[PDB]
């Protein structure tokens, strides 16, 4: 080997590990608070306070609500024929035209919401022996009276109102919406200036369904100068199926189609601002990162976002535990 | 944790190690030292982030939804559109509780382990001419310079080349 | 260093861990019963049989229904201005009063049971031209004829029955829930007798809503000496609306308002007996144990109590394996 | 389980050891003896404990929820209502089963880490003196009294103290 | 003590494990590709594309949806009195009567689909002054007329509809559904010519409940040469209590009940062939086995069936990590 | 995985042990040769059946539920209808790629476990008369014939009988 190796000294050598003078407390399966080294959020909890309008197309509905933009309401026709991903309705937004109440109209505001789009077509309707285009007082369109863009209001022609009976077939190859409505008079004596006929009806049907609404006269509380109120309904028309509209009094009747359409849109409340920033999630209290995978911020959501968990924070562990050699 | 090494057998860490998660500290003819060990500080860190990537991949994405707030009392159908998102809430809250505690619990074992298993690999290379402290530390029967420390940290460390010094050090002496 | 010591012996030491003659099994990933030290169980399975009455405040309805409890069967006037945190209804509950029936008694009940009050306001609604305090000999008060205690009867006055048209107000800070309904006659007969109009009709509303509804003439079972039924509806008014209360017949008019309250009550269905012990955790079979985390008593419950769960046994491991010396 | 020090390289358990979950029994030049070891029993005990308190934190309170039980036929609400609750039971039942296999699991693993991190611990503070008879006993080669079987429970071994007494005889021998 | 004689030397012994050439990528808590020995799909992913007739016993609704072959449907006579544990409906369904529309058709599909059979019993409904078994030449039973196997048109005697009042007690134990009906005419004319009375009115009760619904006159799309519509409705009546049918004209009367049961059956829209073959978990697509525990296939399954998972693949690992000799 | 052994100090497995999951290969004076271990290869095995019997343990089964596919827009009850089986599916998937990540990690290291359990199974047998090479190989001391490698694999190897032999052989040498 060598010879006589004999200078005999030994040595020592000591394994260990790293430790930090700072440290987080984290939750274990056999513990509550263990310090480790260092860990990682994983509870988004703060929001920016504004709404990106970037990437999904947001619709800022100003001081219309959606079922208003769809009707017509005078003071919402700059929405007509737009289009969203998300459309926010802002709590300020107030209607300004007849009275009127939506039956379902937590479903008629969902079904126009998901489908993302206002287009409207006209079509040609025939009226016969009817007054066309009545308008009121409440619903100022400009300096004379109106009524909701897409709606129309027939009354009398000199002594009498007719049985409307008119046909629309949908020969596209898509569904079609059709708001419509009925007219409730506050009075008997309004009933027969307006529609003759002391009691009116309105029937709309398809090969697949049919409504009958009858009118109903009383006093309501005075909203714009009127106790009369008009009720709102829907019909949606298959590709292939046909409209039959048919009254006798009291009908609102529809102008043309809104179309329908799929896709990824909804509607959201909230009065966040809008401002330009590219978030992926939404929440009423303005946009979020998903780069966490919980989020605390809001449980109404829309994007890609992180899942809404009632704790506001939760640490992974990401190194060893934290036992100071000292600590300084 | 589940190895004793991470407050266990080795009675604390160092603050001063800044370059590496696990190492050395030696005290030899030249001196004292330490020294990060990196192979072990990568495989506790690699699979950390594993762990971490796979808890971030994908946040799933939903558009049109159902009502979660509502202004007028409206009874039976809106009891059950609570009772759906407050059912939904509790379970992903629980399921966020669990995970980072299972998670938890295992980081902190798997980096015991690393520490256990460096003790280990240090232990069969240095063979019988070394002994263990018991406190993490061995003390090696032989003259070690520091070509001889950093042999053992690179693992090049061949026993043989010191055995006999060792043996005779380590048993002979007086018993 | 010491000197010789002439005896050189040994020792031998031997780890080993406990081990219990009992021993519990329990299922692990691996296996699905493997023996234990111990064990813990975390289903409550059992409950005391009974619905202790503290903390919450439990309201026992005896053989009252909410619903009638709220409509005031004379026989339910023990619960006038009542509250609760729990309501319990119990099988044996009956009707004694005017046949009635609630389009959507299920809202209703919900609706009353988290409020949590009864506290019955009663204001000066002014019926002019009409018979008030209608009663019947099937809703006897006493010796009497009489009516639910919240409702009032309008029949004709003399040969008219007017079209009424009378408004209240909402002029607190708080929401008013309405309970008002209609007499739906047997006979052509009994509705002129009564109405004189050949045709009666409700309307209730507010800025926000209305409800018109027409009686419907025919008999239906007899039940208490009656082929008549009146039926139940309800309208809340929020602070600053107004209620108007059109009718040309057949209305059966609220004598005020109930008032709403934002709680933790709510109803529950039970047989079992109150009694005096305090429990947080209340279920149809009585009150349970809130110290398991899981709970197979029933998937009713009410207060702080076990996530309810389908197995009935889950022990949580205390101890490490048995590994006895004996046999068996 | 994972070690294997429980049922494992220890062959059973003692029913006699009454006094603590692990420990020692020896054989001495005074005589025989059996004790408990208390640090390891607190170790283990303490770890169930944390984990049985985790699990019985906080049962959260609910109050009007939806019907569960129904007298008359409806249809499709009805449908709804029993195939939130029936799809809400299962997901809870599924976390229950899930909860006490993977708890129970680590009971055992955690247990059977803390007999073998006994037996490590008195490895190491024999160092040359004793051999591993492999069943969880050293055979201790030198005269230990009763009072140096102490000494190694409570820790302040002093293998210098009986090294070349213990390296004779367990060496020097015939080979 | 053993004495070696003469030879001096060593040995090696090596532990190991094995190691296979092929291998499976499996996914970790640390790692989501790492290769094991051998693993085991958990995802059902494919359907044998036949609906096996055992063990469930499938009903082949052929061309006939359930409602039409509740109401009897000529094409559908095929199932008077049949039974299921599941009934597959058809794409291909037609139905081909008189024209008609059900409310809530989701609810009474649900119900009758569960309750699994379409028992009927005829009851001995005397309806005096009316001429009974109306039928159309739009439900062509044979080279005739004809109606639903299950209803019974009445049309005026002469010159009159009188006041029907009937009823029918259960007195049985068990639960009666009654389906019944009301025609709403095109024209005022074929009101009169028909029911006499220029309104009609049914009412339907029972000691719980009543429905009162009265016809809509107006034009429909031509259906089978039709603008009128009959409306299903339905009422169950519990033992003990008692059905009254009160009507002035429109009545299209029960002819008995259908009894009601409690089961294991269910409904499903599938085009799937039925085969045979023994299989328990029944998807739209096909049965597929049920040893996997999760599947892809389809959401919708009825039997037991694994839980359907977004994932189409979630391996197992049933081996060791594959450390090979060369490479993978 | 956290033992270390597989795809740890044990450098790869032997594609050619055909007949088990671990074993043995041997170099003597009278030749080589490979054997598996059938009581660890079992152990390994049990365990995982186990684990999957408890996977593939009853499908609830489930009749008449609520309807997953609608033909016609309806609003508020059919967005419900939609939302309670989304968020029923994303619970259950979730479930899923959690319970495999969960058990195949556990696989790991429990297959790592009994490696290395039989690593020191054998080194607890062969006592003073071998050494580790730390590769998972030990270096046997004194001459070992096929029947005494046979003997250490059916574990009735005495290690007396060789003890004199191995440790003048392992230690005297020239140091
Ligand atoms: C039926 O009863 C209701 C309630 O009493 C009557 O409603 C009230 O009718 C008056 C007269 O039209 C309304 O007056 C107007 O109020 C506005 C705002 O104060 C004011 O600008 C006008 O000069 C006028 O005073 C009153 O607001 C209205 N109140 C409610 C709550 O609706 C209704 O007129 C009665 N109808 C019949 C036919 O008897
Ligand atoms: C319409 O048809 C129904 C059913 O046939 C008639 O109902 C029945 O009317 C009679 C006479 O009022 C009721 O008689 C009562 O029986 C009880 C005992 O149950 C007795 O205490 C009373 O003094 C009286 O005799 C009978 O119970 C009742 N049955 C049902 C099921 O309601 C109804 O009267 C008919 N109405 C008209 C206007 O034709
Ligand atoms: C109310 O308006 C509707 C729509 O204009 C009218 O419906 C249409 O009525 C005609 C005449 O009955 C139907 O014609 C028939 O069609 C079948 C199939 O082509 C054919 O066999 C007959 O020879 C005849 O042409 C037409 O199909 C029908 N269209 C729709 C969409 O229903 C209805 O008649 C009007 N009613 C009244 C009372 O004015
Ligand atoms: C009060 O005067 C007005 C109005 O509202 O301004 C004038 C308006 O031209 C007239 N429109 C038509 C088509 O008749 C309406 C309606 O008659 C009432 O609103 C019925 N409630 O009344
Ligand atoms: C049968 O006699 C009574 C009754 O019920 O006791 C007498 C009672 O004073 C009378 N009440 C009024 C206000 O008219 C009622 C109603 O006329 C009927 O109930 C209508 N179904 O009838
Ligand atoms: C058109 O002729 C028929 C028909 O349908 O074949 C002849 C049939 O005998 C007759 N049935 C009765 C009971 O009146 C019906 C009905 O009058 C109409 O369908 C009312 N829409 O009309
Ligand atoms: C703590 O962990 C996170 C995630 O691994 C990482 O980004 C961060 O840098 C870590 N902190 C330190 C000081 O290493
Ligand atoms: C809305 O879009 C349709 C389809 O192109 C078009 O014909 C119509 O005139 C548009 N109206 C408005 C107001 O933009
Ligand atoms: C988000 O908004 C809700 C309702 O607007 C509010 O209660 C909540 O505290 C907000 N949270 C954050 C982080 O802004
Ligand atoms: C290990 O250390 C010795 C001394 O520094 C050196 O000669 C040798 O090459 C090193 N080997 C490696 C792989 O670093
Ligand atoms: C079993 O475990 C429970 C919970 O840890 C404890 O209360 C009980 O005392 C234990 N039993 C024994 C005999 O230690
Ligand atoms: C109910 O409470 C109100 C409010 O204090 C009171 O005015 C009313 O008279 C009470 N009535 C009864 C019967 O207690
Ligand atoms: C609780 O009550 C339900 C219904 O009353 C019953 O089926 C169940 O078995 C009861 N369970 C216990 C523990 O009492
Ligand atoms: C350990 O044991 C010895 C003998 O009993 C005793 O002298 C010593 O003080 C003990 N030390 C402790 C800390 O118990
Ligand atoms: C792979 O695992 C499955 C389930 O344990 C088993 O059926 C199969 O035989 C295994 N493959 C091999 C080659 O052992
Ligand atoms: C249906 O079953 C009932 C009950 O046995 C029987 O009376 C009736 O005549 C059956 N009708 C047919 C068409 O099978
Ligand atoms: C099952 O059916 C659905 C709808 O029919 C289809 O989209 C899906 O891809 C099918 N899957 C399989 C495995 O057949
Ligand atoms: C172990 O191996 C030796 C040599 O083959 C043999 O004599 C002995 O009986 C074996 N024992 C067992 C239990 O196989």
């Amino acid at each position: 080997q060598d010879l006589p190796g004999n200078d005999n000294s030994t040595a020592t050598l000591c394994l260990g590990h790293h430790a930090v003078p700072n440290g987080t407390l984290v939750k274990t399966i056999t513990d509550d608070q263990i310090e480790v080294t260092n860990a990682t959020e994983l509870v988004q909890s703060s929001s920016t306070g504004k709404i990106c309008n970037n990437p999904h197309r947001i619709l800022d509905g100003i001081d219309c609500t959606l079922i208003d933009a769809l009707l017509g309401d005078p003071h919402c026709d700059v929405f007509q024929n737009e289009t969203w991903d998300l459309f926010v309705e802002r709590s300020k937004a107030f209607s300004n035209c007849y009275p009127y109440d939506v039956p379902d109209y937590a479903s008629l505001r969902s079904l126009v919401a998901s489908s993302g789009t206002l287009e409207f077509i006209t079509e040609g309707f025939t009226w016969t022996g009817v007054t066309q285009n009545g308008g009121s007082n409440a619903c100022k369109r400009g300096p004379g009276s109106g009524f909701f863009s897409r709606l129309n209001w027939l009354t009398k022609s000199g002594s009498t109102y007719p049985v409307l009976n008119v046909t629309m077939p949908n020969n596209d190859n898509f569904d079609k919406l059709y708001i419509w409505g009925i007219h409730h008079p506050s009075t008997n004596q309004e009933q027969t200036s307006l529609y003759v006929q002391a009691s009116g009806r309105v029937t709309v049907s398809t090969r697949r369904s049919q409504q009958t609404i009858i009118p109903n006269i009383g006093s309501r509380p005075w909203v714009r100068g009127l106790s009369s109120r008009i009720s709102i309904y829907w019909t949606i028309v298959k590709p292939g199926d046909v409209l039959v509209i048919n009254s006798n009094g009291n009908l609102i009747a529809p102008r043309g189609y809104f179309k329908m359409r799929t896709g990824k849109s909804s509607i959201m409340r909230s009065d966040a601002p809008i401002d330009t920033c590219i978030s992926e999630c939404i929440t009423p209290n303005g946009s979020i990162p998903n780069d966490k995978p919980f989020q605390n911020v809001n449980k109404i959501t829309y994007g890609a976002c992180p899942k809404y968990v009632k704790q506001n924070t939760l640490k992974l562990a990401t190194g060893m535990r934290n036992v100071p050699e000292k600590q300084t | 944790g589940l190895f004793g090494a991470i407050a266990g057998f080795i009675e604390n860490g160092w603050e001063g190690m800044i370059d590496g998660w696990y190492g050395f500290r030696h005290q030899n003819s030249e001196g004292t030292g330490q020294a990060a060990d990196l192979k072990s500080t990568q495989a506790a860190i690699d699979q950390i982030n594993g762990k971490l990537n796979r808890v971030i991949e994908k946040t799933n994405e939903k558009f049109h939804q159902i009502e979660k707030e509502f202004s007028e009392v409206e009874g039976r159908i809106q009891d059950l559109e609570k009772y759906v998102e407050d059912t939904k809430i509790d379970l992903w809250s629980y399921n966020a509780e669990l995970l980072v505690a299972l998670e938890n619990q295992h980081t902190i074992d798997l980096t015991d382990s690393e520490m256990n298993k460096l003790f280990e690999k240090t232990r069969r290379q240095l063979r019988e001419n070394a002994e263990e402290m018991g406190n993490g530390c061995f003390k090696i029967y032989h003259k070690c310079d520091n070509a001889c420390i950093e042999s053992i940290r690179n693992g090049t460390y061949d026993h043989d080349v010191y055995r006999d010094e060792a043996l005779n050090n380590r048993f002979q002496i007086k018993g």
